[PDB]
């Protein structure tokens, strides 16, 4: 559960991400693939080389989605339903991988927002990625 | 990675295992308990229900190969990596199987074992078997890149 | 999320455990301590040797807890609230440990219910245990 | 442990690090990002708020001893087990710490390295580092029984 504070911290930091988000998505991706090489098992149809149109377009769809979750942190389930359906019924990405991406997402954030990334925002984004992960995985079985 | 007593405990119990029967149960159970693993077997046919799954011919067939291969490693419990090197590589390079699955399998397996052996699959034998599966999962993931 | 089938399965199987639960509790622990010795990190005060009443006793507690859950399957959070507090604010048992004990539980169910442990009920039980786990670590942060 | 190219990155960055500074931050965020990890520090006094924690002097002392130990570690990337043996044992028999806490830290640490180094923390250095946090965690769990 994201308390009000958490919600505050997320929208705040997400905001600062602003129009960088997409390229944020694309670096988090590249960071997962290089750090957690097993995650590439879900992307054999992708040119996974640095600066791929694919990864960038993908990092972009990812971010959009997060911007949506943030825009709707009080109704993540319906906000993300379409995507929880596709994740459970089409991509079927094992749930351990959500956590790996949450991680590289934190890393991306930390490194792009030297001011906003305090212990309490860190905490909050963590709880929040953990929450997104859950919505998306909720319909797995 | 197993002590003298755990090796004895694993071997003994594997003696009583019809690899084919266990193989189909485990593979079938994976698919029922963690439906997302169905992602690698879209050819296998109907996986719509526990039933369809469980009785599907390809599940059983496939399950047999797997555990046949699992059985081969039991033999080389001291070269667990060396042994699965070719398989590690194929699951990566061609199958694109997230190594996580090997872990779901080992657990489902332990479950199958226990179900089948009841009171014989004791805390200590399970312990020995938790090590083996883990060892197997790691051996198969070893060439992932 | 626990479907109607899932609840039936759960209630059915839990039904059979009947007054065995406490015994199945202790065994489950024992399975855990030997299978996943990291879990012993939480019981330095316990005599962990085979037969230990301590294990038996904690075993009993767990099973009754699990019994309450089943009884209140549609109202777990409030059913378990006192126990989500205790884990979160006092025991503070890493969340990953709840999956080890879950598996151990399943394992023990397996070995004592050859008729009832069908692939379908196996499924329901994992589900249900995951739900209990979620509810017990719901207030960790 | 890693490719030479990888150690070099690793030792390169850490060159520019304030073990005491990072120590305390890492330990602190661990205690904030994962409150359950606090269980071991109830003699550390006040931990009631993120500010208390980050400010607590003991957490600060703790943070620097853990992390200097980590530092000695980096010099032995070819023997983390050799290095962490006794320290694994104590964590095990005396401290009773769940090795997961070691992974949580490791994760917190990379976060800390990224905030602290911005863009010099490229995906590759990240990776290199991920191997090292994985490695050290692996090495402290290692004597657990
Ligand atoms: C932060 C959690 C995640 C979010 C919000 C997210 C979101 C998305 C979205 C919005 C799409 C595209 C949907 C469409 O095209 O309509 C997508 C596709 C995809 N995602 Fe997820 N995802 C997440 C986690 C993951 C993880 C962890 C993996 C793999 C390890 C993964 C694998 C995939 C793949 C394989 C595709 C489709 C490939 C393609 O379209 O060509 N996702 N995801
Ligand atoms: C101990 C664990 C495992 C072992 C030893 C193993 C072994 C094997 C072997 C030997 C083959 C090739 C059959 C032959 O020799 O022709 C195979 C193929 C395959 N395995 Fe694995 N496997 C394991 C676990 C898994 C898991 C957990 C999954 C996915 C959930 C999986 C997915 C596949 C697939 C999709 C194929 C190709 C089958 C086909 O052609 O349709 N395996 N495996
Ligand atoms: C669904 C799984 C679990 C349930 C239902 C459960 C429930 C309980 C209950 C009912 C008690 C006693 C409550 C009281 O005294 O008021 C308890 C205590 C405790 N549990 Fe949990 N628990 C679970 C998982 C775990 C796990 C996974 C661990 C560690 C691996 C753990 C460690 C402990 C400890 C250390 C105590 C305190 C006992 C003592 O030292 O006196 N629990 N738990
Ligand atoms: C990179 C990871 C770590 C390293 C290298 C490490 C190293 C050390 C060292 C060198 C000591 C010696 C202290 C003594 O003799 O009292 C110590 C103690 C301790 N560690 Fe770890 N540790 C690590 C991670 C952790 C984590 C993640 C936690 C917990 C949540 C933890 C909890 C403790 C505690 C409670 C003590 C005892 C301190 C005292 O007695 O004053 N450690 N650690």
């Amino acid at each position: 559960v994201l308390s009000p504070a958490d919600k505050t911290n997320v929208k705040a930091a997400w905001g600062k991400v602003g129009a960088h988000a997409g390229e944020y998505g694309a670096e988090a991706l590249e960071r997962m693939f290089l750090s957690f090489p097993t995650t590439k098992t879900y992307f054999p149809h992708f040119d996974l080389s640095h600066g791929s149109a694919q990864v960038k377009g993908h990092g972009k769809k990812v971010a959009d989605a997060l911007t949506n979750a943030v825009a709707h942190v009080d109704d993540m389930p319906n906000a993300l339903s379409a995507l929880s359906d596709l994740h459970a019924h089409k991509l079927r990405v094992d749930p351990v991988n959500f956590k790996l991406l949450s991680h590289c997402l934190l890393v991306t954030l930390a490194a792009h927002l030297p001011a906003e990334f305090t212990p309490a925002v860190h905490a909050s984004l963590d709880k929040f990625l953990a929450s997104v992960s859950t919505v998306l995985t909720s319909k797995y079985r | 990675m197993l002590t003298p007593e755990e090796k004895s405990a694993v071997t003994a119990l594997w003696g009583k295992v019809n690899v084919d029967e266990v193989g189909g149960e485990a593979l079938g159970r994976l698919l029922v308990v963690y439906p997302w693993t169905q992602r690698f077997f879209e050819s296998f046919g109907d996986l719509s229900t526990p039933d369809a799954v469980m009785g599907n011919p390809k599940v059983k067939a496939h399950g047999k190969k797997v555990l046949g291969a699992f059985s081969d490693g039991l033999a080389h419990l001291d070269n667990l990596k060396g042994t699965f090197a070719t398989l590690s590589e194929l699951h990566c390079d061609k199958l694109h199987v997230d190594p996580e699955n090997f872990r779901l399998l080992g657990n489902v397996l332990v479950c199958v074992l226990a179900h089948h052996f009841g009171k014989e699959f004791t805390p200590p034998v399970q312990a020995a078997y938790q090590k083996v599966v883990a060892g197997v999962a790691n051996a198969l993931a070893h060439k992932y890149h």
